[PDB]
């Protein structure tokens, strides 16, 4: 990747996206990140979409395999679940590595800092879904810490209906419910987020309306599911 | 039914 | 290192990979099972076919998207764009070619020679025609001509056996004829032969439908013959 | 527009 010009890497990521070749898309965006320039909002979208498609496929496969393994309770299903698990962990480690080495900085606008900290929380959460024992505790603490820092910035620097702030709060509420065994906190965070977002929706730009209303619908649907 | 997180769409 | 793995373990892992929608893994497991050097069962032929066709199908869809972008860019003819899409189309094309070469290698080294009945030999020769056809879609120039001839030769040998050895409603025979008709129309620029083959296949199959259990599978392929005939009319 | 070939399903 390093031999290609930054603009060429970005163009190839967009081509890979059109071709539904998400592993390639992710590798192109990793190369682009490694050039050492900040990412624009469009480029953060490319980065996010690419890696989430890859890890999404892995998570779906791991869930199928883990279900079969539990129902079974020969060696094959355990071996193959371990293989997929190790690949998932590899991808999460690559993303977390990029975030730590290049993307997360004290400098830069609030949107970008919150986006990257949310991403760190998400990828630790995906590691937590497959972890056991003492490692699991450390991983959960890492996710919680990243999400909390992002929440603190978003509350200080972004309006309550901002779609990045909303997506962060949605994902943190999922962390509480599905990872941290904290249903009360999940529900409380989702309800407070929903209400404060609706109270300020009249101030939101038209460019953000579809996105923010999508996230608020998801908060509502989770609230219905959890109650 | 698992909780729904932020969807993988361009914002 | 699958050489030392139990055949039964490779087959079980191929079925696991299928349930997990992990088709590259599924195909690698089936390659390992083939390499054990025993004949395949009907279920194993289904696993092999489904795995490799998912892999190559995804590559073909990607190549089609990229080729269209490339052509559109070139036609506009701007002084400044086109190199990236060409290079990435070449990358996908190379990967596609590699998968097709792997399948053709398995057919040649293990499967065709070792088949012990007409039905399975016809299946494998059809598969050989299909993977040369997929190579033909991305080939250019003189290479293209050789590849087209290789596909034609495999399909014709399969057709020769199937007519002598299998009923006209057999789903392997039907799928072979369907695919050979597509070869004629889309690859060899022979619409007359495409239409002729499709019509004969459909009609001969229809005459024997009253005998079938099997009916679902046969009638599905027959419908696709009919759809192609309507399209080519 | 493209001709249909045999589907990728278990027979
Ligand atoms: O060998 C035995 C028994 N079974 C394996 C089958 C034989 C048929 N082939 S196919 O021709 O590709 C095909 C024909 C019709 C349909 I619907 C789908 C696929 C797949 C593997
Ligand atoms: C302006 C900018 O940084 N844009 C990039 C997007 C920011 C938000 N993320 S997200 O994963 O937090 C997200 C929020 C809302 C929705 I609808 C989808 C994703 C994606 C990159
Ligand atoms: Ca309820
Ligand atoms: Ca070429
Ligand atoms: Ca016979
Ligand atoms: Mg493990």
């Amino acid at each position: 990747m390093g031999s290609m010009e930054r603009a060429s890497l970005i163009q190839k990521a967009k081509l890979a996206e059109q071709a539904e070749r998400y592993e390639d898309m992710a590798a192109f965006m990793k190369g682009a990140v490694e050039k050492g320039e900040e990412l624009s909002c469009e480029e953060r979208n490319l980065l996010s979409v690419a890696y989430k498609n890859v890890v999404g496929g892995q998570r779906a496969a791991w869930r199928v395999l883990s279900s079969i393994e539990q129902k079974s309770n020969g060696p094959e299903v355990r071996e193959y679940r371990e293989k997929v698990e190790t690949e998932l962990q590899g991808v999460c480690d690559t993303v977390l590595g990029l975030l730590d080495s290049h993307l997360i900085k004290e400098a830069g606008d609030a949107e970008s800092r919150v986006f990257y900290l949310k991403m760190k929380g998400d990828y630790y959460r995906y590691l937590a879904e497959v972890a056991t024992g003492d490692d699991k505790k450390r991983i959960i603490d890492s996710a919680r810490s990243a999400y909390q820092e992002a929440m603190d910035i978003s509350k200080k620097e972004m309006p309550p209906t901002n779609p990045i702030r909303l997506g962060l709060a949605l994902n943190f509420s999922v962390f509480h419910y599905e990872i941290a065994n904290s249903p009360e906190e999940a529900i409380s965070l989702a309800k407070t987020t929903f209400d404060e977002a609706m109270a300020d929706l009249h101030t939101l730009s038209e460019d953000s309306y579809k996105d923010s209303t999508l996230i608020m619908q998801l908060l509502r649907d989770n609230l219905t599911l959890w109650t | 039914q698992r909780s729904t997180s932020t969807p993988n769409v361009h914002m």
